[PDB]
Parts: C-alpha cells; structure tokens; sequence
RNA sequence: GUUAAUGUAGCUUAAUCAAAGCAAGGCACUGAAAAUGCCUAGAUGAGCCUCAGCUCCAUAAACACCA
RNA sequence: CGAUGUUGGAUCAGGACACCCAAAUGGUGCAACCGCUAUUAAAGGUUCGUUUGUUCAACGAUUAAAGUCCUACGUGAUCUGAG
RNA sequence: ACCAUAGUAGGCCUAAAAGCAGCCAUCAAUUGAGAAAGCGUUAAAGCUCAACAAAUUCACCAACAUAAUCCCAAAAACUAAU
C-alpha cells in the first residue's frame, strides 16, 4: 500500500556545514518563515492537498509568512516537496504603524520597510 | 516497527537454555508472594500505582517529633535471647 | 632467470569421507498435501540465510534471485561429481533439497475452477546466497575453471568465487559507495521521501535501496 | 497488471527511471592521473 | 503492541515448556 | 528570459512586480496635476499592507509566547521556595543528637 | 613470616518497632516425588576497650618455608 | 450482433526468407560420383494424375525443383458450394 | 621466441599398461627437465607443456540470426548553456 511517509529526524539534524552554504546563523534560529507553493498539488496524495489549504498556500508562487513553531514544522515537513522556504529577514527592522502604507516585501527574502522615498 | 525497551524487561534475567535445571515454584504461594513483592516496585511503564494514586508517593517528611528514646541494641538482644 | 616463489601448502586440510555430493530427492518424503500461495517475496531482495563460509574455501555465489528445481540440482550433482578429484577435494550443499510445491493447471483450462495440482518441487533462492561449496588442498583455480560451468548451467546470474574474491568484491562495494561523488544516493532520496518520490516506490525499496529491482541484483548501484 | 517479481525485468514508471538515472555512482576523478605523475 | 517498548511484557510461552 | 539573473540582483524575478517600472504612475495631466491612482496599485498596497499587518502579529504572538514561558518558569522556582519559607522546622531526629 | 580481604544459620536481610526472608529437616496424607496440613533446630568468629578502636583465632588468595 | 457472410477448390496473385531449384563458397568420418552439414544470395521458377468435400495424407508418373510461410487460415459487390 | 638428455619398461593386475586403462609410492643424476600437464601407440616410437639458459610494451573477465505493402523527419562530433 501506498501510504503516509515518516521522516526519521537524522534527516532534520543539520551538519556544520550546511550553516555557511545556505546563510543561517549557527546559534540563532530565525523567527519567520517565508512559504511559497512551488509545486501543485493535483496527483498528490489528499492529505497534502489539505495540507496545503491549511498553509494558506492554495496559489502558487504567492508568498506567505509563517511562524517557525514546531507545531507549524510538522505540516511543513510534510508538504516540503512541494514548497520553498526562506527566512524572513528585517534589515531596517519591524514595521510601525507609520510604515504599513510603504511595507515591500524583496525577492532576495528581506522585507522592506520604507518603499520609495520622494 | 521495534521500539527499544526504557530499562528492564521483567523475565529478561533467567535463562531459557536449560530449562530442566531451573527450579521451579511448585506452590501456588510461593508464586503469590514473588508476584506481590514485583508489584510494589517503581517500574518504567504505565502502572496501577501511578494513575490510582500512591497519594504523592515519595514524600520527604518534615518532621517535628520527640526524640526517640536512646536504647542498648546489644544489651537489649542479650536480655531478650535469654527471656 | 626466473627467482622461485614459495608454493602454497596445505597442511591443515582435512578431508571427509564421502567427499561427493549427496543425491537429492526429487519429492519429499513426507509430500505436501496442502496447495501453498507462492510467495514471490522468498525469491526477492538480499538474501539473509547461507551468506557465509562454513567448512569450505570455495563456493557458488548466486548474483540473481531464482528458483531451483530437480533438473538443476542433478546437474550440478553430476557435474561436480566427475569434474573433481576426490582424494584432493570436498563439496557440499548450502541449499536445501526442494521442498516448495508449485502447482499446473493442464493445458487448455478455463481461468478459474480452482487451484491447479501439485507439479513439482522448487527451492526458493535470493541474491547473495551461496548454492555450493567446495573444499579442498585445490588452489583457487582449477575449481573456479569447472564450477563457472556450473554456475552459468544455474538460473540466475552466478559467479565462482573463494573467500578472498569474495572479501574482495564486499571491500570493493562499500568503498565504492564512500567514494561517491554525487550528493545524491537512492537511499538519501528516499528515506526523506524527497519530491514525494515515495509515490512511485515499493516500501521494501527502504531496504532495498535500488540495489535490487525485482528478482534482479545489480552490483553496480552503490 | 504484473507481480512485484517476474521474469522480464519490468519497465519501470518513468519517475523512477529518472530517479535511478540521477542516482548513478560517480567515480572519483584525480586531478593528475597518477600515471602521468612521477 | 509491537510499536512500544513495553512489547511481549506478558510473553510466558518461552519460560515453561510444555508440548 | 534571465530570471535568474534578475534574482541574484535582489530585483523580482519577473520585471513585471515590484520595480519601478510597474510601481510608477504612468500617465499625468499636461498641467502637471498627479491623475487618479491606478487600480492595480491600489490592490498592491492593499495586499502588501495586509502581508506587513500579519509579519507584525506573528512576531508579537510569538515574543508574548516566549515572554510567558519564561514567566512560568520563574512561578516555578519561586513556588519551590514557597514551599521551603512555610515549611515547619524539622525536630525529631536532631534534638537527640 | 609478608601483602589485598574477611569472619551474619546452608545462600542472601537488617543492625530508629527488629536478629529478617529462603533453603533444609521430621510426622500425617496418596505408590515415589510434589503440593498441602501439624511440627523441628538454629547464628552477629573468639578476648578486652571506647560509648568504631586493640589483639587473638581461623578460613581463604597468594607468595616465602617445610617435607 | 440497426450483419466485419464461414471450409476447401477456381482465377489473379502481393510479400517474408527461416532457400526446395538455379548461382557463389566454408567443413567433412570430402579419393571420384553421390551425399551430410554451414555461410551468402529472394531477379526467375517451383508438374501432371488415381481416392478423399477435404487442407493434410497415401499412391502412380515425372521433374532443375515439385520450398516453409504471411496477406480477414489473400481473393464469394469475380466464380464455385462437394463440405 | 627458445629448448629437451639420466636410474627407468619405477612396483603391481592384465594379451600387452614402456610418463600418460587402472591401484600404490612420487624418490633420484646433471646449472637444469613432473616417476609426467596435454596429444599420440596394440605396447612403443613420436609431437608439445612446464626446467634451465635467452630475454623481457602491455595482456583477469567481457563478444549472441530473423517476417511478411515501402527505409522512415531532415540532419549534425565545438564561437563559450544552471
Ligand atoms: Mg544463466
Ligand atoms: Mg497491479
Ligand atoms: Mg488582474
Ligand atoms: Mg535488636
Ligand atoms: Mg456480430
Ligand atoms: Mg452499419
Ligand atoms: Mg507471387
Ligand atoms: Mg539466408
Ligand atoms: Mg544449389
Ligand atoms: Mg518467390
Ligand atoms: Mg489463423
Ligand atoms: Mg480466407
Ligand atoms: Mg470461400
Ligand atoms: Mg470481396
Ligand atoms: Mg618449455
Ligand atoms: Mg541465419
Ligand atoms: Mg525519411
């Protein structure tokens, strides 16, 4: 039969490494996730269909931010083939109240808070 | 899917080869006993003890006592040998 | 000029009384009377049992799956028997008699009706089992030259090999695959069960890893 | 429809064929061949 | 339940052996 | 083509999002008076302001997760010493002694 | 005569209610065992001391020794 | 299945080559004549009768030979109808 | 490529068994050549192998016919391709 898949965790730890080849910092994990549903669905099993409806992840290559809480990492780590994940990063920090009209968020995964000054 | 058993498996200990020349418990009660002396130790799995309620189960006890009285083992057992 | 080279001597071999092979029954002695389903699943993926040396140097070594049945073990029986020297040398099965029955229906039956009858009798046989093995005061050579005869008469791919090939080809196999350069193995690939690949697998390709695809073993797949 | 084991070799979904083709072992290439070395 | 590892606690069989 | 390219340089992939080319308002009076926003502009920010609102919630939902945790944890080590301070002064065994 | 240890009943408890559990025995019961019932013997190695300390004796494990 | 009419002949044959004949060769337990094998070659050939509805098959007489097959067991809007 | 002489037809069974139907020993001369690994003889004789000397590129395994109307895109080993 064709099934669900358990994914042994050897799988989730990480080699030293890998820290400098995708840019993560080896002590400090990052706050937000950045989904993007690359793949579709269709010809996949329905529970990563419904996964994915979960994940706010319905239309593709639309970006959209996740926490990077366990409980968020288990759905996640099921549909990982059909996504991409990037952390989010904040260069010029969170947005405040006066920056929401001028928020952007950048390809390169950084969320830009002041969008084209004069 | 094998899990790894947390400690001591209860029989783990005994041999299965040569069975013939183990002794056995031929009474009843002996075997009673032996069952109720493994009952009342603190194993890993979920056990009747854990859920119906040892009522705090170790307890370190403060005590506020009078101080038991001072007595002789020796001399007492000596004294008592002879009643 | 040529300088000498010690020669290799035998000293230690001991060798038993009825060196030949034994016959072997073409039905067993207590024949099944109940028609068994046909596992598939004996003759698929490594092979667990016989995968070791016991008395002998020399062995045949099965690269397939298969099955064997009274035809193939009357050649080897034959075979080996008048392509050794007795006094020098020893053989003996690591595969059991068959025991499996495996049922017929006659020519020309309708599909259904029932279970065939019982036809003949088979020995199931995975990948990496050794079928015989031969001993001796022989040097490596003369018993591979007639038993690749042998081992080409078999179902399945099979190879001569001694204690020293083997070793060899086992060495050779795990280096192979500590070597690799390619970041991508099937066994990485499926175990995370990366681009949902899992789909298109069997569960017991956890196990197999590639290696071996129905009854067939390929070497070469790391 | 065909068992999980038979004679013919059993062509295989095409996914895994490319599953297989990407897997292939890869030798490792010196950088000078030793031969050509000293 | 073979997926815990309080499996084949109450196993006896191999401990007396009557046939 | 040349997205990747484009993406290496921290622009969009496609040049249609994001750049100045799509963000700008193409058109304006001759007197130079701005000319009514543009409808696809105006969805972009609607959305873009609703992406932001959430990054917001998420990272305060999660510092107050945290915040609280910690909390718990200090009820706990204080709660131990809780026990400790009401305590009764043990006697019995050491009055002898 | 030298080193590492000891001396709880046959094996293992306890040494702040207390020298404890199990083996082991007898008789009864059925052909033997076994179970069961009614019963049986038991120890802190020996001499002083302080309220663990000093020796002795003996075993044990070695070495030396002796024949 | 609101029909893809079925055996053997007749007529006309299209094709394969796994060659029966004709051609060129290798091996022979090939002296010669015969043969037995194997390779290459498909342009052209591959009989007439007695009995069977017959295909096969037996038999008579010959042939350089009387090939093995495929074509809706080729071919009934061309024939036959013995089965 | 090169080369091959000695106890000796080694002892037996057999019509004959001379290295070479079979059984048992497997010693020994010469720098060097097995009581002989293949062919051969009725038994031989006779050809070779391993042995000396002579020299020295490298040398383990691997190859597998075919159908019936007419083959079936055309073609092409480098000007920079995640
Ligand atoms: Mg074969
Ligand atoms: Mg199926
Ligand atoms: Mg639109
Ligand atoms: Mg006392
Ligand atoms: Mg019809
Ligand atoms: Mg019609
Ligand atoms: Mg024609
Ligand atoms: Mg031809
Ligand atoms: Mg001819
Ligand atoms: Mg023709
Ligand atoms: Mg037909
Ligand atoms: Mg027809
Ligand atoms: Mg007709
Ligand atoms: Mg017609
Ligand atoms: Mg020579
Ligand atoms: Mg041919
Ligand atoms: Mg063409």
């Amino acid at each position: 039969k064709f099934t669900r898949s358990r994914i042994p965790d050897k799988v989730f730890q990480p080699s030293p490494e890998d820290h400098e080849k995708y840019g993560g910092d080896p002590q400090y994990p990052h706050k937000l996730h950045i989904v993007t549903r690359i793949k579709s669905t269709k010809r996949r099993p329905y529970w990563e269909k419904d996964i994915i409806k979960m994940l706010g992840l319905e239309k593709a290559h639309t970006p959209q931010v996740h926490k990077n809480i366990p409980s968020v990492n288990a759905k996640l780590k099921v549909v990982k083939h059909l996504i991409r994940i990037k952390p989010l990063k904040l260069p010029q920090g969170l947005p405040t109240e006066e920056d929401m009209a001028n928020t952007c968020l950048k390809s390169n995964g950084e969320l830009v808070v002041r969008w084209l000054l004069n | 899917r094998r899990a790894a058993p947390l400690g001591p498996m209860p029989n783990e200990d005994i041999d299965v080869s040569d069975l013939e020349r183990l002794k056995k418990y031929r009474s009843f009660d002996r075997y009673r006993r032996r069952a109720e002396q493994e009952a009342r130790k603190p194993h890993w799995w979920r056990t009747y003890r854990e859920h119906f309620g040892e009522e705090s189960g170790p307890k370190d006890r403060v005590d506020i006592g009078l101080p038991p009285p001072k007595v002789s083992r020796t001399q007492q057992l000596l004294e008592r040998k002879q009643a | 000029f040529k300088t000498l080279l010690p020669v290799p001597t035998f000293e230690d071999v001991a060798i038993p009384e009825k060196p030949k092979l034994r016959f072997v029954e073409r039905v067993p002695l207590v024949p099944k009377v109940r028609r068994e389903r046909k596992n598939l699943s004996d003759i698929r993926g490594p092979s667990t049992e016989a995968t070791e040396f016991t008395e002998g140097r020399f062995a045949i070594l099965a690269l397939g799956g298969g099955y064997l049945h009274w035809g193939h073990f009357e050649m080897m029986r034959l075979t080996i028997n008048r392509s050794m020297d007795p006094k020098n040398m020893f053989a003996l099965w690591r595969v059991p008699a068959p025991f499996k029955p495996i049922t017929r229906k006659g020519m020309g039956q309708r599909m259904g009706g029932g279970k065939g009858a019982i036809d003949h009798y088979v020995t199931p046989v995975k990948a990496g089992r050794l079928i015989v093995e031969m001993g001796g005061r022989c040097e490596f050579k003369e018993v591979q030259g007639f038993l690749d005869l042998v081992a080409h008469k078999l179902p399945f791919p099979a190879k001569a090999v001694s204690r020293e090939t083997l070793e060899k080809m086992r060495k050779d196999q795990e280096e192979r695959e500590r070597n690799n350069q390619n970041p991508w193995t099937f066994e990485r690939i499926a175990t995370a069960n990366m681009l949902g690949i899992r789909k298109v697998l069997s569960p017991y390709d956890l196990t197999h890893k590639g290696r071996y695809w129905g009854k067939f073993y390929t070497p070469e797949r790391v | 429809g065909s068992k999980a084991v038979t004679r013919h070799r059993r062509v295989m979904h095409f996914e895994r064929q490319k599953l297989m083709a990407v897997t292939e072992y890869i030798p490792p290439k010196p950088t000078i061949n030793p031969r050509c070395l000293p | 339940y073979r997926s815990k590892p309080t499996h084949g606690i109450g196993r006896y069989k191999h401990l007396v052996k009557a046939q | 083509a040349g997205s990747q390219w484009r993406l290496q340089q921290g622009f969009a992939a496609n040049p249609s999002g994001y750049g100045p080319l799509t963000e700008l308002p193409d058109w304006s009076y001759a007197d130079g008076r701005p000319a009514p926003p543009m409808k696809g502009q105006l969805r972009r920010k609607a959305q873009r302001e609703k992406f932001a609102r959430r990054v917001v919630l998420l990272s305060q939902e999660m510092d107050a997760g945290l915040q609280a945790w910690q909390l718990r944890q200090q009820e706990k080590l204080q709660e131990e010493e809780g026990k400790q301070k009401n305590a009764l002064k043990s006697k019995g065994a050491l009055l002898q002694n």
